[PDB]
């Protein structure tokens, strides 16, 4: 059970949400493009929190 | 007897302000300017040597230079690689598209003059700032690949120089003005189909 | 293909353009004895992989 | 404890090409799905006592 | 089970902190960028146009036969706390509960609803 | 001036090519006509031809007509120096339009597209005849020593 | 329905606009737009002589960095036969095979942050490292500019260049085995690269193709072969090819390669006249007099280099092939010292005719695979 | 679409823009409004720009025959990139003067 | 005002900070509020520093590879400044960014004492050469000579 | 049918995992590895006697 | 370079990030936009509830912890769609409709 949470848990909180420091995230950003200020820290927040 | 002088300053400049309300601008732009991030762009021969600032030769990234691949998102875009007629009207649209604290730089001295690319061609611009305005201009073809961080390191001064009554002059005004025209359209030429 | 060493080479960089007319190099002012990194107080430079020993 | 599964990720991020969402489907539907029951199936019996 | 007045001052609490993140922000910001502003990240020029980008015939299968396998975590709750409390029947119960389901899910694992 | 190992192979059908004579790095030099550029690429290939080369505009003089360049070559597992074959087809300014064989081998779906803006010669049997290099927005076709460089702010003196 | 892939192109290669169909997640039909980089080489190369035109080249030319200076040279050395010594031929053969590495890494290690493998960007940096300070030791500042002057070359390399290549020379080959072990490791890496852009060779061959790319299918049209250039087949070698011609192809032929780079260095650094650098001056000042040294053999410059040299009509053409692709610049024959006419053919102008048959009914993962595997940048393109 | 040469102080949009936003960023494109360098390299006082605001009927009426393309649109920022030219070299228009970089695309001042 | 103790009196030193320039703003922050007002120079390219201060000098313009003798004779930058400076204004705070290591004329410390001259005679000049980590300032006219 | 899958199911996952666990223990000796990369700015790279900077 | 290491850089980011000027597009508005972020940072804040740290350390006894935390962990999804969709273009509405 462990091993399936573990393995869950990485696609659960958007890991990967990008495979590659440079392929996107499956677009060209992970739906955070015009999210500038605040909104993509909290986002970031919320990724980390997850 | 000089041609061209500069405008007179309006403002006295007489002003005093409180320091338990000036210091918070202040470090806010101490962690603006250190806390930047790189927006990603690059075409031609004054841009390679960026790719090498991410690795064990030249390490930018150590400063917290978060490369970012979004305009609406990062405030620092390295115009590395000459750049021709094209591929500016779109390059425009970037910086058009980010938060107002850019404080945008050149890189290549082919952005700055055009030099390999200036004795008769119909593609190369005369220098970047004829078409965005920018800070500081970075030499070299390729660039020196530590001369990128030296200009980086005295850019991050004018941030610092910067006060809480100069969070004004982004703030912009519309001289929108109403004429029409009166001719025929042109249907799209870029259809896309094979 | 200059006739007495004239036209040399140096390698600094702090080019602190705030614009570009700012650039009239003359006669001496060139020299202006240069970094000469190992004449600084400040700088132990190791050799790199081509440079340093073998292994 | 969470630290040390907090460096498990940092380490997994360096060693897989997360897959794209078309095998990511695959994966979580047919793979997870049956094993994830299964282990139920177990402990149900194992838990009997 | 006693007092969840600390749930509710926290439910106040973090649903003020985004407000008040969002107020925060608004009050020492910049009133600027009149710019275009009308487009939106990694555009071709003004690229502007377009709809029916869809591709829901796909993602509706998974989506379908989700709400329809999830039913079966909140009814084995109860069961899956009440298990020493009462005896082994509700064991046999939720064995034929369960298996249904799984009867039900190999069904739609042979015949192609789970794709690409 | 002769003719060459196609037409030797080639005058048992009674269709002769344009037979010119040698190039000047070491070469030969041989033409088709104009209005004609399909027979020759249908029997090339029959006769074994699927590589071209040289894909380049041309000029007569600073104020002259046009033409066209196609070399050709093949790929095989044993070979020894495959026949330099060459090919320039004048045109005029007038009409100008010649064949292509973007339809009979498919090596040059974009070569020829960048003579479609270069030089003031467009040609057929190839869709997508429209600009690249130059940008769209601009129509005068560049590159001929003749032609007009438009003297605007950015070329000639600005001081 | 239809959207572009962003002339901000997130990337390795630089600006590409794609134009797509877009049915929700999967495409139908892209287009690319090309032009951006307008380099117009083609104007300046007549308004102009030849030493001042020579650094031109490694300027649209910084991925390959070298495989723009071989014909770049023959036109004024090899056309008019002003005689290369075979020492500085094999001077110049260990730069272009040190040049087919300088092409292997900023594919492979961009090739592998475009396939899936996350964390080997850096390594592969640090891998190319030596190569950074070789190019500048040799001739010039960071892409070794201006190593190919007219009447050989601008000045025979320095003599800890030639003999110490040991330590990258030996390096690289016990590092090349674990690309190939990561990469059938986690099939993740290959499942996604596996079975995508599939191309024959009859097709390879009819789209006018080449380069490993195309040996792939087992073409095995390598031009290192074919040509005398400048006397260099001397040396041995062992051809790089496979039978698919795939992307996962791409990638075999092209990690199959660079082992015969060391290979052919270390044929040269003991296989030419002089040898290392180091052993030719210690031999010069013994036999100062008169011997086979700086005679036909043992010379960098043959004549007096300067800006004038008129030409005859001869209109040369050569199809210098670069583990990217070939390469081209026919030249109309003409009696100025400068020429009338000038012309450029690179692959990646010869490779993305394909591009838009090669995605067809894929999603644009698949667009992002093929596109990373291909091999292709700008630069070459527009000129 | 919008395909107009925005250069510096040079926007010649093809579409209607002039609300503080367009709401479609283009407006159906009908109007073909510009903006004049929002950057601020240049201080405007209206009579200034009145010559300007005159000349755009001869730049958009008297020499204009050709359909919705950007060729026409080079041939308006040509003269646009000169009439401030122009302007300046007579004195009657200044630069940024502010705290800005302050940068100089035609060079410093000069002493005539 | 730290600075203003050794500004306002002194008018002629040099700053001696970290090689970052990430601590040093602040100080340039506060000398816009007496009548200084910012004038940086990076004073490497131009010849005897006293026609780049009082005399109307020609500065060549980077040439465009033809064109021989252009030059658009450009004027100095501290009389003309005064004529845009408000009568309410106590100095030309200035900035010799080019002054260090650690027909042109190098800008040597000869050069320096000409240019704390104009402090004195007839602009609020500071020097800039990296130092120490701590944010350290000392008179030039010593240390030049 | 199933009897290949309830014996390819445990092998499939084998694979992965002495695929993942050896990439796993080979790439330690990477996250903890004893190299030193660049220095801080301050720690400029050796350059030797052909280059070429400010003529 | 944020002191003597990144201890300062995290909370110099998010100051950094707290101005930036939020330019809030214009198709799509504080009608959703800024009720997009709001779920998103909610359904993992209020998780924190019965989350133990020690002997005699937890929030709420809750007896339906863990239930409370599998409810609240799959609320996310909705505020991801709406992000993504408070926007128009694509990269942001296909872009959140993946994850």
């Amino acid at each position: 059970g462990f091993l399936v949470f573990l393995i869950s848990s990485l696609a659960e909180c958007e890991r990967l949400p990008f495979d590659l420091p440079e392929a996107e995230e499956e677009l060209v950003a992970g739906y955070q493009t015009e999210y500038s200020g605040i909104k993509y820290g909290l986002f970031y927040l919320v990724s980390y929190l997850n | 007897t000089v041609m061209n002088l500069i405008e007179f300053p309006l403002l006295d400049q007489t002003s005093s302000n409180s320091v338990i309300s000036t210091t918070l601008n202040d470090l806010s732009n101490w962690s603006r300017l250190s806390s930047l991030w790189p927006l990603l762009y690059g075409t031609s021969c004054c841009f390679i040597e960026f790719a090498s600032l991410i690795g064990s030769r030249f390490d930018f990234d150590r400063y917290g230079l978060v490369p970012r691949s979004s305009p609406r998102q990062a405030d620092l875009i390295l115009t590395a690689g000459t750049v021709t007629m094209k591929m500016a009207p779109s390059l425009v649209r970037l910086y058009e598209q980010m938060p107002e604290p850019k404080y945008v730089i050149a890189m290549g001295a082919c952005t700055i003059t055009g030099g390999m690319f200036s004795t008769d061609s119909y593609s190369t611009v005369r220098g970047v700032d004829k078409l965005i305005p920018v800070d500081v201009y970075l030499p070299g073809c390729p660039p020196k690949p530590e001369a990128v961080i030296d200009a980086l390191t005295k850019l991050r001064k004018k941030i610092s120089r910067e006060i809480v009554e100069d969070r004004t002059l982004s703030q912009n005004k519309k001289r929108c003005f109403t004429t029409s025209h009166k001719l025929y359209v042109r249907r799209s030429t870029h259809t896309g189909t094979y | 293909y200059c006739p007495t060493s004239c036209l040399s080479m140096t390698e600094e960089y702090e080019l602190s353009t705030y614009d570009r007319h700012e650039l009239n190099y003359n006669q001496i002012a060139l020299s202006r004895l240069p970094i000469s990194i190992m004449g600084d107080y400040t700088i132990q430079t190791i050799r790199n992989s081509s440079e340093s020993k073998i292994n | 404890k969470a630290y040390l599964f907090l460096f498990i990720s940092i380490t997994i991020r360096w060693t897989l090409p997360r897959m794209r969402m078309d095998q990511l489907l695959n994966l979580g539907w047919k793979f997870l799905l049956p094993i994830s029951l299964g282990n139920l199936l177990l402990t149900t019996s194992f838990q009997l006592v | 089970l006693h007092e969840y007045d600390i749930f509710w001052t926290f439910l106040i609490i973090a649903s003020l902190i985004p407000i008040l993140a969002f107020s925060i922000s608004g009050l020492l910001a910049p009133v600027s960028e009149g710019p275009e502003k009308l487009s939106s990240y990694e555009s071709g020029i003004e690229p502007m146009g377009g709809a029916w980008v869809q591709f829901r015939i796909r993602y509706y299968m998974f989506a379908l036969v989700f709400v329809v396998f999830d039913v079966e975590t909140v009814f084995l709750y109860p069961w899956a706390m009440s298990f020493d409390v009462l005896g082994v029947s509700v064991f046999i119960e939720a064995l034929i509960f369960v298996l249904i389901l799984v009867v039900g899910l190999v069904y739609a694992w042979r015949k192609g609803a789970l794709e690409w | 001036m002769q003719q060459g190992w196609l037409s030797n192979w080639l005058v048992k059908h009674e269709v002769v090519h344009r037979s010119l004579g040698f190039d000047h790095r070491g070469i030969e030099t041989l033409q088709i006509k104009a209005g004609d550029w399909d027979s020759i690429a249908v029997i090339l290939y029959v006769y074994g031809y699927n590589y071209l080369r040289s894909q380049c505009a041309y000029d007569v003089a600073p104020g002259g007509s046009l033409a066209s360049v196609y070399h050709l070559t093949r790929i095989q597992y044993g070979i020894d120096n495959p026949e330099e074959v060459c090919i320039k087809v004048f045109a005029q300014k007038d009409n100008p339009r010649i064949p292509s064989v973007f339809w009979i081998w498919r090596s040059a779906d974009f070569q020829e597209r960048e003579s479609y803006d270069m030089v003031g010669i467009s040609y057929d049997n190839h869709p997508r005849l429209k600009r690249i290099l130059m940008p769209e927005s601009w129509i005068g076709w560049p590159l001929r020593k003749d032609y007009i460089t438009p003297n605007f702010y950015e070329i000639q003196d600005a001081h | 329905m239809i959207v572009n892939m962003g002339p901000q192109h997130p990337s390795m290669h630089g600006v590409l606009r794609l134009i797509v169909t877009l049915d929700g997640e999967d495409v139908i039909d892209c287009e690319p737009i090309l032009g951006y980089l307008h380099r117009g080489m083609e104007k300046i190369a007549e308004n102009r002589t030849i030493i001042q035109y020579l650094p031109y080249v490694t300027r649209w030319d910084y991925l390959a960095t070298m495989f723009t200076e071989a014909i770049t040279v023959n036109a004024p050395e090899f056309l008019e036969n002003i005689q290369i010594p075979q020492r500085a031929s094999y001077i110049r053969v260990i730069m272009l095979e040190l040049s087919r590495i300088a092409s292997h890494l900023l594919w492979l290690g961009p090739f592998m942050a475009d396939l899936g493998a996350q964390t080997p960007f850096f390594y592969i940096f640090r891998e190319r490292e030596l190569i950074y300070d070789l190019f500048e030791a040799a001739t010039g500042m960071r892409m070794m500019h201006n190593y190919f002057r007219i009447g050989g070359v601008a000045a025979d390399l320095p003599y800890g260049w030639i003999d110490k290549c040991l330590d990258f020379c030996d390096y690289f080959l016990r590092g090349v085995v674990e690309y190939q072990q990561l990469i059938t490791q986690n099939p993740i890496f290959l499942e996604r690269v596996e079975g995508v852009g599939f191309i024959s060779g009859e097709e390879a061959v009819n789209w006018g193709l080449s380069g490993p790319m195309l040996r792939a299918s087992g073409i095995q049209w390598d031009l290192r072969k074919v040509d005398p250039y400048e006397s260099y087949n001397q040396f041995d070698w062992k051809v790089q090819w496979q039978k698919e011609g795939d992307s996962l192809a791409r990638y075999l032929v092209r990690v199959g390669e660079m082992s015969e780079s060391i290979k052919i260095i270390q044929q040269a650094i003991e296989k030419i006249p002089g040898g290392p650098y180091e052993n030719l001056e210690v031999r010069r000042f013994k036999k100062e007099k008169n011997s086979e040294w700086n005679d036909f053999e043992y010379k960098f410059l043959g004549k007096k280099p300067s800006p004038n040299f008129e030409l005859s009509r001869q209109e040369l053409y050569v199809r210098v092939e670069a583990p990217k692709g070939e390469l081209g610049i026919y030249l109309v024959g003409d009696d100025s010292l400068f020429p009338w006419r000038w012309k450029i053919r690179p692959p990646g102008f010869i490779n993305l005719q394909i591009l838009p048959q090669l995605v067809k009914k894929m999603k644009l993962a698949d667009i992002m695979t093929i596109l990373g595997s291909i091999d292709i940048i700008m630069g070459e393109v527009d000129r | 679409q919008w395909l107009s040469c925005t250069t510096r102080h040079v926007r010649i949009y093809a579409a209607y823009i002039d609300p503080e936003t367009n709401a479609f960023d283009q407006t159906q494109t009908d109007k073909l409004t510009l903006m004049l360098d929002p950057t601020e390299e240049f201080v405007w006082t209206d009579e200034t720009c009145q010559m300007v605001y005159n000349e755009f009927q001869d730049l958009v009426d008297h020499y204009e025959g050709a359909p919705l393309s950007e060729y026409t649109l080079r041939l308006i920022g040509s003269d646009l990139e000169h009439y401030i030219r122009k302007l300046l070299y007579d004195g009657e228009i200044k630069y940024n003067m502010r705290s800005r970089v302050l940068n100089f695309s035609m060079g410093k001042p000069r002493v005539k | 005002g730290r600075w203003l103790d050794d500004v306002e009196k002194h008018k002629a030193l040099a700053i001696y900070p970290p090689h970052e320039g990430g601590y040093e703003g602040r100080y340039l922050n506060r000398l816009r509020y007496q009548g200084y007002y910012f004038l940086d120079l990076s004073a490497r390219g131009l010849g005897d520093p006293e026609s780049t201060l009082t005399k109307i000098h020609p500065v060549c313009p980077p040439s465009l590879g033809r064109q021989p003798v252009a030059r658009w004779y450009f004027p100095p930058e501290v009389d003309y400044r005064l004529s845009l400076l408000h009568p309410d204004a106590k100095g030309l705070i200035v900035w010799v960014y080019e002054a260090k290591v650690s027909r042109l004329q190098v800008l040597s410390k000869a050069e320096l004492q000409f240019l704390a001259m104009l402090p004195d005679l007839r602009v609020r000049v500071i020097a800039e050469c990296g130092n120490w980590r701590k944010f350290i300032w000392k008179p030039l006219k010593q240390i030049s000579g | 049918p199933m009897v290949t899958g309830f014996m390819s199911y445990g092998q499939q996952t084998i694979r992965a995992t002495r695929y993942i666990g050896q990439s796993f223990i080979t790439t330690l000796s990477h996250t903890n590895r004893l190299p030193i990369t660049i220095h801080y700015p301050y720690e400029k790279s050796i350059t030797p006697e052909r280059f070429r900077g400010r003529i | 370079y944020a002191g003597p290491l990144g201890l300062l850089q995290a909370i110099a980011d998010g100051t950094k990030l707290l101005f930036k000027e939020d330019i809030l597009p214009s198709r799509g508005d504080i009608s959703l936009f800024s009720i997009g972020p709001s779920i998103a940072v909610i359904s993992v804040l209020l998780s924190f509830l019965v989350i133990p740290l020690g002997y005699h350390f937890v929030l709420a006894d809750l007896s339906i912890g863990v239930f409370l935390w599998i409810a609240i962990s799959s609320i996310a999804p909705i505020g991801l769609l709406m992000a993504g969709y408070s926007s128009n273009n694509k990269y942001s509405f296909l872009g959140g409709l993946r994850a």
